[PDB]
C-alpha cells in the first residue's frame, strides 16, 4: 500500500505517491459548475475540464488564501484528485494532506472528517506547508518563507514542529502580482482586465520577471537606457515590451505599499518573526532560511533576501538563503519523504484512533 | 499515595523516558515521577510559569522543566478541550531533543516527555488520554 | 576527478574516441545552440549514416506523421520510401500487400503524394564509388540514360538514370520498367512541399528545467514551441521541415540502430568545469561530446546514467510530454532514476527525526 500526498493550493493542486521525487498531478484548483440553475451536462467539472468548459461554467476557486472557504467544492477536487487524477480507490490509501500555516481548528477538524466519512481513508495525517518545505530542503529547524498563488507565510520551525505564535502571514501573494503587473501594464495604454488577459499577464510574470538586487539603481538604469527591455508577443501576434514592469512587479514583496497594501515587506517579516522565537534558536533561524512556493521563483529573490536580511540583522549574524531548483513543488516533495519514512505509521491518525475520539484527534497528533 | 501506578502505565508502552503527576494548587509539589530523572525535581517557580497568567513572557527564551530548558510548541492551556502545551527540550551540539507535552486538570498537571524520535503528537495523545481518565475520577 | 553521487559513479573517459553521425554537423551545431538559448536538453534518436547527405543538400521534406509504408536501404531509392513497396526493405519486400496498401492510403488520405525523385551528383558519387551500392552507370543511346543494378536487395532489376535540370539545378531523375515500360519512379512525398521524404529528426526525449514544468495553458504547448523554435533555427525553405509535431505511436520494435547512439544537446553550463557540481567536473569528462556538442549516448546505460545525471541538474522530462524513451531497460523504472537531491534530503531527514 502506498501513501498520497495532495498539496491543496489557492491556485494549484499536486498530488501524488509517497516515495516519489515528484507530483504526478498538478492542476488548477478550480470548480466550474453550470451557469444555467433550474431544474428542467454535468452536476460539475473540476481543473483542467472546467476552464476548456468555461463559456457554459462559472468558475470558483474553493481555498481562499490558502483556506479551505468552499467545501462542497472542496470535496469534488478531492474526488477529481483520487478518481480522475491519479486513479486510486481513496480507501485502499492512507493520505497525507497540507495545510496552511494557521488554519483554523474547525478547518483541519472538517478536513478529518471528510476523509474518514467520505473517503473512507485507512488512515490520515495534515502537515503545515512550510514544514514540508523544510524537509525537502534535508533540514528539521529553520525558518520557510513559502509564498504561492493566494498566501505567502512567514514559518520559523524548530525540529519539525512550526511554532504558531512567530508565525507571520502576509496577504499578497501571485495572484496579487499577477494583478498588480496588469495594472501597471494597463497604465501604458494596453487593456489587461478580463479573466483570460490574467492569464496572459500570469505568463508575462512567469517569463518576464526579477527581483533587483537595487530597486532605486535598477529604476534609474531602466529610465536611462534600454538594456532591461524584454519583449513579449501577444496571442493576437502584438509585441509588447516589458522594461521596469519586469521587477517593479515582484518588488511588491518587499514594499507591500505598491499595491496600497500597509505591510512590511516579506524581509521585514522574516525578521519579526525570528524575534518572536527563543533567543536560543534564532542564530540557527537565520543561518537556514528556505524560499518555497512558486512566487519565490523570481531570479535575484535569494540575493536580494541575503542582501536585505544582512542590513537587518547584526553585524555578525551568520545569514544564509536557501532557494532550492524545485521550489515550485518543495511543499510536495517534503510530504513525499515525510509519508515514505518509517516513522510515519506512527504518526498518522487511524480510522480506528478517529472511531474512538472524532474529529478533535487532528489537535492531538497534528502538529 | 497509588500514584506510581499512574506513572508505571504511563512507561508501559515504550514511547516515553520521562512522567510526572504535580499537584498546582496552593503549594504545589510533585505527586508521582520516575525515579532520577528531571521532571522529579520540577520547582513550584516552574509550575507558575506554566500555569501563570503570562502567556508570552515564555516566547522570550523558554521556560524550565526540573531545570532542562524547553521550548514551547503550542500553548494550548487555554483552549477548551484540550488544557494542554507542548514543548521541546533545548540542549547543545547534535545532543538529542526531546517532545513533552503538559495537560491541566482540575487539581494536577500530567507531563511526559518521549523518547529520541517519539513524535509529539503521540505523546500528546497519551497525555490527553490520561487526564482524561483524571478528570472523571475528580482530579 | 571521479565523479560520484550516491550509486552513480563515472569515471573520466579515457582516450575519447570520435563516433560517426547521420546528423549533418552543421545541425548538430543548431540544435546546440537551441538547447542553450531554450535552457532545454534535447535528445535525437540516430540518422542512418547513408542519409546524411539527403539531408545536407536541404532539398527534401522529412517522414511526417501517419507514413507507415517502410523507407528502401538499396537501389537508388536508398533513404527514400517507394510508392511500390517490393523497392523497400527486405521486411516490406516479404509483406507487398501490407506495405503496397500503407503507401496507396497515406496518398488517398492527403498525407503524401506520389512524387519523382531527383538525385544530386553527390549522392550518385556516394552509390557508385563511397558505398558500392550501384553498379557503375552504363550510357544508353536509345533512352539517352544511363543504366546501372542495385548490389543488393534485389542484383536483377535494372535502373535508369536521366540528367534533368530542374530549378536551375543539375540532378538525375531515377526512372524503372514500370511492367516492362520505362517510366519515372516514384517516392513518398510531403503533401505541401511535394518533395521526397527523408528520414526526420525524431525526437528521443525532451528534459526542462524546473520553472518550464507545470499545467499548461493549452499533446503539448510547451513542446509544439520548442519545435517550433527548432525549425525556426535550421532554417529550411517552408515545408521541408526536419522535426514534425506530434508524435507516432511507440510501436512494438527494438534495434540498436534505431535508438543508439543518440545525440543530446544540453545547455553550456553542463560543459564549464562546475558543470555537474561545484567541483564534479564537466559533463564531457564522463561522456563523449564532439566538437560541435553533441553528447554521443551509446547504449542503454550510458543513456541511464545521462539521465541520472540530468534529473540531478534539475532537467525532467515533462508530464504533459509522451515519450517511448528507454529500450534494453538496464533499471528504467521510477524508483531506480529518483534525483539525488530528494533520496540525501530523504536520508538527512530520517536521521534528525529519530531514525
Ligand atoms: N517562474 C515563476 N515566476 C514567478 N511566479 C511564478 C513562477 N512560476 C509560478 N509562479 C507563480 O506561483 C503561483 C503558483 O505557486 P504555488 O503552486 O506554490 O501556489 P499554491 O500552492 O497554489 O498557492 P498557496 O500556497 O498560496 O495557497 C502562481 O501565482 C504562479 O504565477
Ligand atoms: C497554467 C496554470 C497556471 C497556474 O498557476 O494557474 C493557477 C490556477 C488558475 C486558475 C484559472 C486558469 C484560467 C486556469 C488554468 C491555468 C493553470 O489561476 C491562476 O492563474 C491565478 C489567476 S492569475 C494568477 O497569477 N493566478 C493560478
Ligand atoms: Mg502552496
Amino acid at each position: 500500500t502506498t501513501a498520497l500526498v495532495c498539496d491543496n493550493g489557492s491556485g494549484l493542486v499536486k498530488a501524488g505517491f509517497a516515495g516519489d521525487d515528484a507530483p504526478r498531478a498538478v492542476f488548477p484548483s478550480i470548480v466550474g459548475r453550470p451557469r444555467h440553475q433550474g431544474v428542467m451536462q454535468k452536476d460539475s467539472y473540476v481543473g483542467d475540464e472546467a476552464q476548456s468548459k468555461r463559456g457554459i461554467l462559472t468558475l470558483k476557486y474553493p481555498i481562499e488564501h490558502g483556506i479551505i472557504t468552499n467545501w462542497d467544492d472542496m470535496e469534488k477536487i478531492w474526488h477529481h484528485t483520487f478518481y480522475n487524477e491519479l486513479r486510486v480507490a481513496p480507501e485502499e490509501h492512507p493520505t497525507l494532506l497540507t495545510e496552511a500555516p494557521l488554519n483554523p481548528k474547525a478547518n483541519r477538524e472538517k478536513m478529518t472528517q471528510i476523509m474518514f466519512e467520505t473517503f473512507n481513508v485507512p488512515a490520515m495525517y495534515v502537515a503545515i506547508q512550510a514544514v514540508l518545505s523544510l524537509y525537502a530542503s534535508g533540514r528539521t529547524t529553520g525558518i520557510v518563507l513559502d509564498s504561492g498563488d493566494g498566501v505567502t507565510h512567514n514559518v520559523p520551525i524548530y525540529e519539525g514542529y512550526a511554532l504558531p505564535h512567530a508565525i507571520m502571514r502576509l496577504d499578497l501573494a501571485g495572484r496579487d502580482l499577477t494583478d498588480y503587473l496588469m495594472k501597471i501594464l494597463t497604465e501604458r495604454g494596453y487593456s489587461f482586465v478580463t479573466t483570460a488577459e490574467r492569464e496572459i499577464v500570469r505568463d508575462i510574470k512567469e517569463k518576464l520577471c526579477y527581483v533587483a538586487l537595487d530597486f532605486e539603481n535598477e529604476m534609474a538604469t531602466a529610465a536611462s537606457s534600454s538594456s532591461l527591455e524584454k519583449s513579449y508577443e501577444l496571442p493576437d501576434g502584438q509585441v509588447i515590451t516589458i522594461g521596469n514592469e519586469r521587477f517593479r512587479c515582484p518588488e511588491t514583496l518587499f514594499q507591500p505599499s505598491f499595491i496600497g497594501m500597509e505591510s512590511a515587506g516579506i524581509h521585514e517579516t522574516t525578521y519579526n518573526s525570528i524575534m518572536k522565537c527563543d533567543i536560543d534558536i534564532r542564530k540557527d533561524l537565520y543561518a537556514n532560511n528556505v524560499m518555497s512556493g512558486g512566487t519565490t521563483m523570481y531570479p535575484g529573490i535569494a540575493d536580494r533576501m541575503q542582501k536585505e536580511i544582512t542590513a537587518l540583522a547584526p553585524s555578525t549574524m551568520k545569514i544564509k538563503i536557501i532557494a532550492p531548483p524545485e521550489r515550485k513543488y518543495s511543499v510536495w516533495i517534503g510530504g513525499s519523504i515525510l509519508a515514505s519514512l518509517s516513522t510515519f505509521q506512527q504518526m498518522w491518525i487511524t480510522k480506528q484512533e478517529y472511531d474512538e475520539a472524532g474529529p478533535s484527534i487532528v489537535h492531538r497528533k497534528c502538529f | 499515595a497509588g500514584w506510581n501506578a499512574y506513572i508505571d502505565n504511563l512507561m508501559a508502552d515504550g514511547t516515553c523516558q520521562d512522567a510526572a503527576i504535580v499537584g498546582y494548587k496552593d503549594s504545589p509539589s510533585v505527586w508521582a515521577a520516575v525515579p532520577g530523572k528531571t521532571f522529579v525535581n520540577i520547582t513550584p517557580a516552574e509550575v507558575g510559569v506554566l500555569v501563570g497568567k503570562d502567556r508570552s513572557s515564555f516566547y522570550v527564551n523558554g521556560l524550565t522543566l526540573g531545570g532542562q530548558k524547553c521550548s514551547v510548541i503550542r500553548d494550548s492551556l487555554l483552549q477548551d478541550g484540550e488544557f494542554s502545551m507542548d514543548l521541546r527540550t533545548k540542549s547543545t551540539g547534535g545532543a538529542p531533543t526531546f517532545n513533552v507535552t503538559v495537560t491541566k486538570t482540575d487539581k494536577t498537571l500530567v507531563l511526559l516527555m518521549g523518547k529520541e524520535g517519539v513524535h509529539g503528537g503521540l505523546i500528546n495523545k497519551k497525555c490527553y488520554e490520561m487526564a482524561s481518565h483524571l478528570r472523571r475520577s475528580q482530579y | 576527478k571521479t565523479y560520484q553521487s550516491r550509486d552513480l559513479v563515472l569515471e573520466p573517459i579515457q582516450h575519447p574516441k570520435s563516433i560517426e553521425l547521420g546528423m549533418p554537423e552543421v545541425d548538430q551545431s543548431v540544435l546546440a545552440e537551441v538547447a542553450e538559448r531554450e535552457n532545454v536538453i534535447i535528445g535525437v534518436r540516430p540518422v542512418d549514416e547513408k542519409s546524411k547527405s539527403l539531408i545536407a543538400s536541404k532539398m527534401y521534406s522529412s517522414k511526417g506523421l501517419f507514413v507507415k509504408a517502410k523507407s528502401s536501404d538499396w537501389g537508388p531509392m536508398s533513404g527514400f520510401i517507394p510508392v511500390d513497396q517490393s523497392f523497400a526493405k527486405a521486411s516490406a519486400r516479404r509483406d507487398l500487400e501490407k506495405f503496397n496498401e500503407y503507401a496507396e492510403q497515406s496518398i488517398l488520405s492527403g498525407n503524401a503524394v506520389s512524387a519523382n525523385l531527383y538525385l544530386n551528383q553527390v549522392r550518385i558519387e556516394e552509390l557508385v564509388s563511397k558505398y558500392e551500392s550501384l553498379t557503375p552507370l552504363e550510357l544508353d543511346v536509345d533512352s539517352g540514360m544511363y543504366k546501372t543494378t542495385a548490389t543488393n536487395g534485389d542484383q536483377t532489376i535494372p535502373f535508369f538514370l536521366n540528367k534533368v535540370t530542374v530549378d536551375d539545378k543539375e540532378l538525375w531523375q531515377v526512372h524503372y520498367l514500370r511492367e516492362g515500360e520505362l517510366a519515372p519512379f516514384k517516392v513518398i512525398g510531403d503533401p505541401v512541399s511535394k518533395q521526397p521524404m527523408t528520414a526526420d529528426y525524431d525526437l528521443l526525449t525532451v528534459m526542462y528545467t524546473y520553472g518550464d514544468l507545470g499545467p499548461q495553458d493549452k499533446v503539448s504547448d510547451r513542446l509544439k514551441e520548442l519545435k517550433d523554435v527548432i525549425n525556426t533555427s535550421l532554417g529550411r525553405t517552408d515545408g521541408l521541415e526536419m522535426v514534425h509535431h506530434g508524435a507516432d505511436d511507440a510501436n512494438p520494435y527494438a534495434v540498436m540502430a534505431d535508438n543508439f547512439p543518440a545525440t543530446f544537446f544540453v545547455p553550456k553550463h553542463f560543459f564549464d568545469d562546475d558543470g555537474l557540481g561545484e567541483g564534479k567536473g564537466s559533463i564531457q569528462t564522463y561522456f563523449n561530446v564532439n566538437e560541435q556538442g553533441a553528447v554521443v549516448i551509446q547504449n542503454p546505460q550510458e543513456f541511464s546514467n545521462f539521465q541520472q545525471v540530468a534529473i540531478n541538474a534539475s532537467y525532467r522530462a515533462s508530464l504533459n510530454d509522451k515519450w517511448n524513451s528507454g529500450l534494453d531497460s538496464p533499471l528504467f523504472t521510477t524508483k531506480r532514476k529518483l534525483s539525488h537531491d530528494y533520496l540525501d534530503a530523504r536520508d538527512e531527514v530520517a536521521k534528525k527525526l529519530g531514525l
